[PDB]
């Protein structure tokens, strides 16, 4: 009858690479990208990671916060846009690295940058519906942007898992509803061939990404019959750090509303990983009784809205783990060499 | 293709037309006089490569398949002969300037795609001395 | 030798028209005009319109079947103009010569584009370029006028600081404008910290890629008091037309548009006017040095002295003993879609001249009773200038 | 509250291709691989049908016979290991093409051939917790097996779709449980660069196969106090006719339980598609208060076993749209040539 | 006088495939096919075959021709468009598998279809030079043609091996003269990356075709001032019959001058082999003092021209190896499946 | 009678990069790698250059000074690893960028880096033999070296084009001899599908390289009936600069007599411009009356020697076109990502 988070954890890779290293070698003024996207720097994984592995550090940081046996856990599933394997799913080597398998089911899901928070929602059914205990949704990706292109400034790897539970002692947050807003909207895909995804330019922006985030937004404030007053913070999808802004400014959220959920200036776009890492940071954060609005926002035509409240069990587990503002300060830069080294865009 | 087959001696060799009543160099080669029309006389005439920057610009944002270059100089160059062309400058961005020597030189200017035709031409160069 | 006169002019919104199909675009630019014309669609003897696009972006020629076919006007004839970024002018001029020559009385001049549909505008603005001798080479379309600006500035010494004069002028011209693509204010270190696209040009010297539409209602002068009233009835004086070459390298002079001083001088000897006559100009500003050089062109001031011009600020609608220039946001702040552009001009005339409700934030001082058109194809290979008078 | 099927349906393309045609042109004995894998011919689709088009087909016919408005179908997922698309997905254009949008969520799943059984219950916990009222899960495959391999006798393409409900009286089928078996299990993969597939061997068989259907079955049977003898119909996953009835066999059902379930022989291995495929069947033929037994598998070491109830609506919907073993005798059959030629498998 | 061929050898695979199988997946009229591109059939090599084999076994038959001993070769070039490697040369293997190995120098030529016909003039020049006592020249290929395109019912496998000679007592066909017009020309090519080639259509024929054969079937006569009437037989370019014919027809040659020449309706365009094969059929048939005229084609734009006379030496070594007619009259049918079975087509 | 060089030309691109930049990257020390490899940095070319236009500035560079009017070249050669085209000929473009067309042959050959040498002889062949008046024959590559590889640090951009004719007169060098010895060895190949090549690794010296490059050494001296103590200058193939000392020391010569033809430790391996390279820069530098020894490899198993003696004429033409040397000092250091990004090496 009541849904909630009972845990919650992130991963980060230490390795970055600054804008300014990918403009000094394609001849852009690093200034203008910089100040543009406001992106100063990206998350960059190690040649020994991969969302897999992404996955299984922020799996495990939310199993030591929720505080529960992995036995408990009824079903896993992985947002992702980058899963190792074109067949082998992704979230059943995350599910052994827990050990909850074998009693449990799983998926690994794709639906652009939204597959993560689309587990959350399953989860959700199946925990509220009483068929599972406990339910694991991560959003993690490895993302890897074009040479040439601007998606080389924000493509960046990261993660971020929930488990949701209903028993009310366990619960650090609570859902109070959640809406989707979806349609058939070709602004950016990949095609199986191909290493690298096409896009739309600028037909990305309003008729996509703000039709959807802002839709979801106003749908979810009918559904619960709230204002953008009654949220303490908000997240929403962040491909860049100009996109976030504006449609936190277009519903008229402040900058203390949206300040913590916007992590791309440093991080870069997580891809599937984004909002969950966004909304991890709020919680890092967040005081009892804290009100949260999260869209999220997936390039085939996608929004999921959540409206959560915080719970007093919060000030408890947030030490239980690394904090994702920490994971993010953790860092070693690198040059553009050794970074198309490690993503493999070198060819060999 | 086809377009890239008609001008190939221009684009390689820069052979253009000098018309005998006027004296006049053309380049590219004209099929009629703009002055005399159908009295001007018309003979293939070889220029040499060597022109002066008339004018210039820097391309910050090409197309996307002139990532590599980016920025690159293009150019309008005053051959010595007289006719202008229109052509980029293998030089930095800050070594050009109006006026400045400069030398045809014979590059990859062009690619249809990964299977296509390549497509070469001239792209000038500043002359050491 | 019938007199031409303009009855009516409808205008859709320029600039990313997402939600607009394209269909809704020449509907909605067609219905205003009707509606300010106040003529019926029956009484439309024929179409002319001028795209330089053509469907390159959507794929589609014989747009004009298409267009009369979806406005329901068949079997009228529809015809389809082109000349680069001029299509519309001389859609316009098109329908002028019919009227003039008494075969129609009644003729809708129209221009729309779409570029927002295409991922890359760049390959398709750069077809009025010489595909051969320069596009082949790498001359983006910005490059070419960059090109003349640095000439401009070699040879006049001209500016940076005074080239981006013109930009602060037409973006704070455009605020008073609903039907501008940018509505906000600029300053010059703004204009110079720009994003650079070509040097020296920077965005900020550039008009953006933008969809819209236009079209105006052109009537024989006699016929043109049956639907409207004489006080809103402007009269075309003459309609001129010039070519240059299309390459910029083969020009005798960069510096200048021959195809203008050729066009407007034909202009002002048929309206037996001086340019000192002239209360109100729009003149094609796609990259901001284009716009200094038509005020020297259509002989508003001396070749070289254009900086001097703007940097004092001569040419805005505060000042009085001037010709206002771009009263409307121009291509720079308005916007620039091609094929429409070309009419836009012609119908802020209309409103400028018939002191319409629509620029009343913006409205010139009218002491002649005269404005001039220059539009401008390409890098200058095509000009077509319209005068237009208050008085027959 | 209580969770059950209130729609289903199926698609099928038309072409075929027999055994005896590909073996021609491989040098093999058809008798012997027919013997072997218990397969005759498998369905092909048509160079213009893909994963999206069968799942809207498949989709559209489960809405004729749910009887509702799209509108009220408030999440939309497919499961499929050839979504024409890598990040753009099949579920949203499913959604567009029977008119559920805007208001729904979506997404695109990948687990092999289990996918589809496993947004079954995703769309079963969305109802049962109340936030949806209606959710739709497709399994849909177009399968392409390895040119020389013996994959190529089977792989093939078809779907089928569920609308799962709250209401009483518009259930067709109740479920009574759910359970899943999942490991981590290196028996066939496929990486992103690749087309075709890699696999186990014998290694896929007993140790994956088997070990994971049959967990899941006595898991089920553990879950809901059963024994086979309480079961009408069972539907397992078909990759060919031998491991389907080896396994129905070690359970200790009869033919009478099993055949029902059994496609492959003549459809071949519709991957995501082949259970709910073999499930619409046996809902085809089946009548009120049949208890029957569905168990998945997904190549990557998972299953899904379901427990299901007829209801009395059964009648009414069955012939609201074509029945899967009206469209699998719809059919028309091309040579090895047209094959490769349609399936994209030429250079 | 100075320059001969003393050897010449011939190699064409057993498989083939009539124009009818291939129009026959792809939806098209065979009787039009063949009306339009005068072609009935064309070679497959096995899939153990390929240029480096085509090359050894036509150089082999070369030699025995010759009658002379392998170790005095002193250069082998191979002109193909089908080399097996992109960096190791066939013309090494050739060399080793004829035992004129270690002491000659080698190359591997690349002119589209006038590869063959290059080397030839290489040998020529080295011989007459007196850098070398015999060299051998190659023209092979293993064609592959587009599945959909129309190169696909021409595009087949061969080759021939010509040994020039200083000895009038070995030679049985002289050289009088060679003539070349070459240019820079895009009708058709292909980029390092693309397995398949791209054509420019029509701009192929009149263009390219036509312009470079018959300017250097025209140079080569006012080079030896001659005319067609001075002919007794002749071989250029065949894409297909239609280009080949109408050359021919153009230049003044009737059908008895040309006939031998043409092997395209039953062999298909072997690319840098058509030519020299040509040329090698003409010589299985030619009396002494036969003069010939043979001109090549190759795509970029390129065409050789040969002015030959025979020799009283021919008849002596003709029934020393296969004729040409004979290996493509030894022949072995194959649909379409095997035949992209056999030429790697499938994925 | 007497065939010579009358023109030669070379060109190479500024772009350089240092062994430091390369090995930073790939965690290697690049004091190790710069004392083994004997190499300093290697020439990388521009983004708007390849292989044709690398030989269209050679070629224009011979004719400079050659003196002569390209219509007179009756065939131009072009040998290359790394061909713009799979199928259209460099040669072609090159003769129509120097105006040689149409009237002359032409081909492009390959065979690994021995390639270039390979139609030095070609030409040598046509001239003597009287068949064309002047011949023209390019070496010129813009090589690859795989990213984590050894042969990143020395595959290089470079090219030089010679012009052969029979006129002393004309000659700056004369042909006393040439000899080549050739065997079938996989040492270093790559397979036409494949962008980078694949090596044996030890195998590829001392069974290969020195095998062929000492035998054609030997053989050539054995030929004209010289030693060590005969020439004045030598230059043999230049993989990197330990092998080429090896190989020099092996056979006798003092630095002074092989420092001019080695430039592998600042401009790397060009490839099938090595040697011609080399030979160009002993060209720049030799005096009358002087005699030098120039042995090329390539991997297939190839290697050409040619015995060669300075005329008067040198002092003459040095001058006419840049020396190997200043185009070789006229250059732009860049690091690893400007490296990649302008190779193309990215993905
Ligand atoms: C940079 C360029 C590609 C514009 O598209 P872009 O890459 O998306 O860059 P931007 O949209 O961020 O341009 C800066 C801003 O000025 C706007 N703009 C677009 N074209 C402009 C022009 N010619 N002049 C001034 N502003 C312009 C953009 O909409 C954007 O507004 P926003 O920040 O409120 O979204 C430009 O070169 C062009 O299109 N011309
Ligand atoms: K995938
Ligand atoms: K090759
Ligand atoms: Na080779
Ligand atoms: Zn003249």
């Amino acid at each position: 009858k009541d849904i909630g988070i009972v845990g919650y954890g992130s991963y980060i890779p230490k390795y970055r690479i600054k804008v300014e290293e990918i403009a000094k070698v394609w001849g852009k003024d690093p200034e203008a990208i910089k100040k543009g996207l406001v992106v100063n720097e990206k998350s960059v994984p190690s040649p020994d990671e991969d969302t897999a592995t992404i996955a299984v550090e922020a799996a495990r940081n939310a199993v030591k916060r929720a505080g529960i046996n992995a036995e408990k856990i009824g079903a896993v599933y992985v947002g992702s846009e980058s899963h190792p394997y074109a067949v082998k799913p992704t979230s059943a080597t995350v599910a052994e690295a827990i050990g909850a398998t074998p009693d449990l089911t799983a998926a690994d899901l794709e639906f652009a940058c939204k597959a993560g928070t689309a587990g959350i929602q399953m989860c959700m059914g199946l925990v509220g519906s009483g068929l599972i205990e406990y339910g694991m949704a991560i959003g993690a990706d490895t993302a890897q942007g074009a040479p040439g292109d601007a998606l080389e400034y924000t493509a960046s790897a990261g993660g971020a898992a929930y488990i949701i539970g209903n028993k009310k002692d366990e619960m650090i947050a609570v859902f109070n509803g959640t809406y989707s807003y979806t349609t058939d909207t070709p602004d950016f895909w990949r095609r199986e061939g191909q290493s690298y995804p096409k896009h739309g330019g600028r037909f990305t922006g309003e008729p996509a990404y703000f039709k959807h985030v802002l839709n979801a937004a106003k749908g979810i404030m009918e559904k619960m019959g709230t204002t953008v007053k009654d949220y303490d913070y908000c997240v929403f999808h962040q491909p860049n750090g100009k996109f976030y802004i504006k449609a936190a400014k277009s519903l008229g959220f402040t900058n203390e509303q949206y300040k913590y959920g916007l992590l791309t200036p440093y991080l870069g776009n997580t891809y599937s990983g984004a909002v969950p890492l966004g909304l991890s940071n709020i919680l890092d954060h967040a005081e009892e009784g804290a009100r949260i609005l999260a869209v999220s926002y997936g390039s085939g035509a996608g929004s999921d809205a959540f409206d959560i409240t915080v719970t007093e069990r919060i000030k408890e587990v947030v030490d239980k783990a690394p904090k994702t503002l920490d994971l993010l300060n953790r860092k070693k830069y690198i040059d553009y060499a050794v970074y198309v080294k490690y993503r493999g865009k070198i060819k060999i | 293709v086809v377009r890239s087959w008609r001008h190939m001696k221009e684009r390689y060799n820069l052979i253009g037309t000098r018309c005998k009543t006027c004296g006049k160099v053309y380049f590219p080669s004209r099929t009629v006089c703009p002055d005399c029309r159908r009295k001007g006389e018309l003979e293939e005439f070889q220029l040499s490569g060597k022109g002066k920057i008339y004018t210039y610009s820097i391309v910050y944002a090409p197309p996307k398949e002139f990532n590599k270059l980016t920025p690159y100089v293009i150019a309008i160059v005053e051959l010595e002969e007289g006719p202008k062309v229109t052509a980029q400058v293998d030089c930095d961005i800050n070594k050009i300037s109006i006026g400045i020597p400069v030398e045809a030189a014979f590059r990859r200017i062009k690619e249809d795609g990964k299977d296509g035709i390549i497509s070469y031409g001239y792209k000038f160069v500043p002359i050491t001395e | 030798m019938r007199d031409v006169a303009i009855i009516g002019y409808g205008q859709t919104k320029f600039g990313e028209l997402w939600e607009d199909s394209f269909r809704d675009l020449i509907v909605e630019a067609g219905v205003k005009a009707i509606k300010d014309a106040n003529v019926d669609g029956g009484d439309i003897d024929a179409m002319y319109i001028g795209n330089m696009s053509g469907g390159l972006f959507v794929g589609q020629e014989h747009i004009a079947s298409l267009i009369a076919d979806h406005a329901g006007l068949n079997p009228v004839p529809c015809t389809r103009v082109e000349a680069a970024c001029a299509s519309g002018s001389l859609a316009l001029r098109s329908a002028v010569l019919s009227v003039a020559s008494g075969h129609h009385d009644v003729v809708l001049a129209g221009g729309v584009e779409k570029m927002t549909d295409v991922e890359d505008a760049t390959a398709a603005i750069a077809s009025a370029s010489d595909q051969e001798w320069e596009a082949f080479f790498g001359a983006t379309f910005p490059s070419l006028y960059a090109m003349m600006a640095r000439r401009y500035m070699y040879q006049y010494g001209l500016t940076i600081e005074e080239l981006s004069m013109w930009s602060v002028i037409a973006h704070e011209n455009a605020t008073k404008n609903k039907y501008a693509q940018f509505g906000f204010k600029t300053t010059l270190e703004q204009v110079m910290n720009a994003s650079p696209v070509a040097d020296p040009l920077t965005l900020m010297h550039c008009s953006p890629v933008s969809d819209g539409a236009s079209a105006l209602i052109v009537c024989d002068a006699d016929k043109a008091e049956e639907f409207a009233p004489k006080d809103e009835i402007i009269y075309i004086k003459a309609s001129t037309q010039a070519s240059d070459t299309i390459a910029l390298h083969d020009r005798e002079d960069m510096t200048t548009l021959n195809a203008a001083k050729v066009a407007s001088e034909k202009a002002y000897k048929l309206a037996k006017i001086a340019p000192e006559k002239i209360d109100v100009a729009e003149v094609h500003d796609c990259f901001a040095i284009n716009g200094l050089i038509l005020v020297e062109d259509l002989g508003f001031c001396k070749k070289g002295d254009a900086g001097k011009v703007i940097d004092e600020g001569k040419i805005r609608i505060d000042y009085d003993d001037f010709v206002t220039v771009n009263p409307s946001g121009g291509l720079k702040a308005a916007g620039h879609a091609l094929g429409a552009t070309g009419i836009r001009q012609v119908g802020e005339l209309y409103w400028q001249l018939k002191q319409d409700k629509e620029c009343k934030d913006r409205q010139a001082t009218i002491k002649n009773g005269y404005g001039i058109a220059a539009n401008v194809g390409g890098t200058g290979g095509t000009v077509c200038v319209h005068l237009l008078s208050d008085k027959r």
